[PDB]
DNA sequence: ATCAATATCCACCTGCAGATACTACCAAAAGTGTATTTGGAAACTGCTCCATCAAAAGGCATGTTCAGCTGGATTCCAGCTGAACATGCCTTTTGATGGAGCAGTTTCCAAATACACTTTTGGTAGTATCTGCAGGTGGATATTGAT
DNA sequence: ATCAATATCCACCTGCAGATACTACCAAAAGTGTATTTGGAAACTGCTCCATCAAAAGGCATGTTCAGCTGGAATCCAGCTGAACATGCCTTTTGATGGAGCAGTTTCCAAATACACTTTTGGTAGTATCTGCAGGTGGATATTGAT
């Protein structure tokens, strides 16, 4: 007995999302194709955030992601910046930025 | 003596706390100011102490961006020194205060 | 009178992080302002929901939900 | 017994990163973010379904919602993945 | 067959102003309201029921939504007429 | 047989309302009191802001309510324009509103 | 061109509408770049929405649904 | 000959453009603006009447109210002249660029 | 202060687009009676974790002094932007015909739902032992600011 | 440029809170297999309304001239606000205690779903009349602006 999961080549619980979709009541009836559809995208998703996300682990010299690195990632990406345009990450802080004009001297 | 020249230590501390991500109001004091005015709503409230984190972290997040937007609204007015109608005015473009 | 907990050099401090060098005197009692009316509006949301659900204790998630009400979704407390 | 994505987000992470590894509290931040865009999604889908009186959502409607939420590259990407995972599906078992 | 308030906004609308007319572009405004509001209001009573792991949408749903969604007084006086509306529902064959 | 509105004592349709929560899948179950409750709520809503669209359409010595009345009614309310403070109302125009600076210096 | 097609005089009736009393020469472009950042979101999925019904005819409804999932709800036009 | 002083005419422009509804931009250009916006998504598009007017409405209804805040931040600035700097501060802090 | 040129307003008028009153048909809708299922309030209570007391401490707030340099006030003037025209390009109206295609309706089957079982698994409770890195330390390097 | 006070970088290192390794249990999740019900794609198409002309109308945009007045550059200086310093308080930390109250398991009926049958209604369509007010003309007078 294969997983639906493993069915569709991924990673991320298909039969989960499946259910959550059902608990949701988001509508009568939900196709078995939805959760399919829908799991590959939050699984891609979370792999584009984590790709990004190590490499800002690296620049700092670490091994283990924390939420700094979670913020990094997403500030400094155009689309991860938009799709996250209203939600705060916790202890991510702010990214470097100074206002041209505050600098000193000329 | 040795002495900076005004504006060489505020732009120290900018980068030192752009740097890192620790919370900047102190613990109780921010815990205390959240039971007031939750008090004032409805009395014999208690908190999970992760709620008050949550509150403070997302009062935190608010004003730094607040800052941001005051800090451009200063600039905007030839400016390096943010004031209250700075203030007001990033307020009143975020549709906070028509 | 506890926002007065919120100290000039809390609020000058985060002033630095939002990138700001220099503070007007008066912006110390504007910030106060800015923060309990903000705070007033999420507790406010947080507790009605702790109501309703019946309870006397506010919880991490009543924030949360009350956070996104108001469009400041929080990420890190199971929210 | 409370789920999270937490064993998924950590498979995915040694898929892109075979030698990092991740703090709770990041991962707490993992899963309220799978959380968020799963509801937005679904919602999307949702109100999709119903503006066409359509009483069924399917990979159709998804995949609409996934056009209308993300942003230009995201959605391509996004788009073909779940098209790619539906299509593998559709010709198994 | 195309459902709309007009028929209810327009009786309302004499209770109020009884010489006052309405104009057909201002009825679609008030419609679009209606609806607005509604959507609004049973949006938010649905996340109420889902947080507190609950499958029946009931008044008391309706009105801590209310409270949430409208401002200080309309609130007050919404939740006045909501709970006496119920109130007169009851006592009634 | 009595309709619920009637026995609610209301103009808005109460049956209507109930069918329309069903149908919007918002929950599994919709108990009665509700869609009397919410039924009501959006008949006071909407006298309110029809009496305030009536009273702005006599100050313009009119006897017909259009666009700009609600508009008027809603925008000069601090509670209504909080409400329905990111919705536009067709031809609804604006507030007559000129920032003091710019007037004629005298 | 027909971004171009939207006028000086009717940036202008904008502006006054908005209380503006002088404009800067420059204006009349940014406005028209501005204009058009706007209807290319909002049409984008306004399109969306009609490919996703299989039309090929862009309904009132289609904007109205548009308009409201970018926060700019428009009564008027059908629900 | 008769001549109004600069700012006289446009204060009561001003006054009667707020007075008023109607739509300010042409029909037909703003309609070929939108065909023209649309034929990038989907080539062979029809649009229904209300459609159109229903992109001018919002349209219209938005740039009036970022015309709003632009004088603000002109004023803010100690004018009385709103330039493209007003108008990108304007976006910035609404949130609509960065 | 006087006074000509214009705009603005108020009273009244009429044509007509749009609001309105009547009749008729009707399917979807709303109420009503009845048998069956069930969500979630009750009552009892295991047990997490919130409120609170306690003692030590040094991180950090408060208050002052001092003077660097920013903001506010002021003045000057180049030239941009507004007002007023003369011109004429093209928006707007509106009649009306084709015909695209939105929308209604009949079909019919792939796919969903409901039900019954078995097998798999992610979340948890109990323990136990690694490890990434926060934070202290010393000293070499780099930045700032007076001369 | 030189030179001295200070901050800043980082290699080195260790303490340990937090991450990780594992055996165990297990109710809920997840998959397999049927029989049963149906949502909505598919094809045909009527009729709504969108795209298109045609065409005098003339409204309204565009190019030009003139100069009023606003924006931006340059000057000055009173005093706000930053940097540094002393003093010492109150937040942070470590931690154990009582118990409020959040949450798990069980019992059970008030209220919801699922049908079936009858009845009431709001929306679609005509067909015909009614009217609020937009738009036009006057004459009054307020406003703007040169003198």
């Amino acid at each position: 007995a294969k997983t639906r999961s493993s069915r569709a080549g991924l990673q991320f619980p298909v039969g989960r999302v499946h259910r959550l979709l059902r608990k949701g009541n988001y509508a009568e009836r939900v196709g078995a194709g939805a959760p399919v559809y829908l799991a590959a995208v939050l699984e891609y998703l979370t792999a584009e955030i984590l790709e990004l996300a190590g490499n800002a682990a690296r620049d700092n010299k670490k091994t283990r992601i924390i939420p700094r690195h979670l913020q990094l990632a997403v500030r400094n990406d155009e689309e991860l910046n938009k799709l996250l345009g209203r939600v705060t990450i916790a202890q991510g802080g702010v990214l470097p930025n100074i206002q041209s004009v505050l600098l000193p001297k000329k | 003596p040795h002495r900076y020249r005004p504006g060489t230590v505020a732009l120290r501390e900018i980068r030192r706390y752009q740097k890192s991500t620790e919370l900047l109001i102190r613990k109780l004091p921010f815990q205390r100011l959240v039971r007031e005015i939750a008090q004032d709503f409805k009395t014999d409230l208690r908190f999970q102490s992760s709620a008050v984190m949550a509150l403070q972290e997302a009062s935190e997040a608010y004003l730094v961006a607040l800052f941001e937007d005051t800090n451009l609204c200063a600039i905007h007015a030839k400016r390096v020194t943010i004031m209250p109608k700075d203030i007001q005015l990033a307020r009143r473009i975020r549709g906070e205060r028509a | 009178d506890n926002i007065q907990g919120i100290t000039k050099p809390a609020i000058r401090r985060l002033a630095r992080r939002g990138g700001v060098k220099r503070i007007s005197g008066l912006i110390y009692e504007e910030t106060r302002g800015v923060l309990k009316v903000f705070l007033e509006n999420v507790i406010r949301d947080a507790v009605t929901y702790t109501e309703h659900a019946k309870r006397k204790t506010v919880t991490a998630m009543d924030v949360v939900y009350a956070l996104k009400r108001q469009g400041r979704t929080l990420y890190g407390f199971g929210g | 017994r409370k789920e999270s994505y937490a064993i998924y987000v950590y498979k995915v992470l040694k898929q892109v990163h075979p030698d990092t590894g991740i703090s709770s509290k990041a991962m707490s931040i993992m899963n309220s973010f799978v959380n968020d865009v799963f509801e937005r999604i679904a919602g999307e889908a949702s109100r999709l379904a119903h503006y066409n009186k359509r009483s069924t959502i399917t990979s159709r409607e998804i995949q609409t919602a996934v056009r209308l939420l993300l942003p230009g590259e995201l959605a391509k990407h996004a788009v073909s993945e779940g098209t790619k995972a539906v299509t593998k599906y559709t010709s198994a078992k």
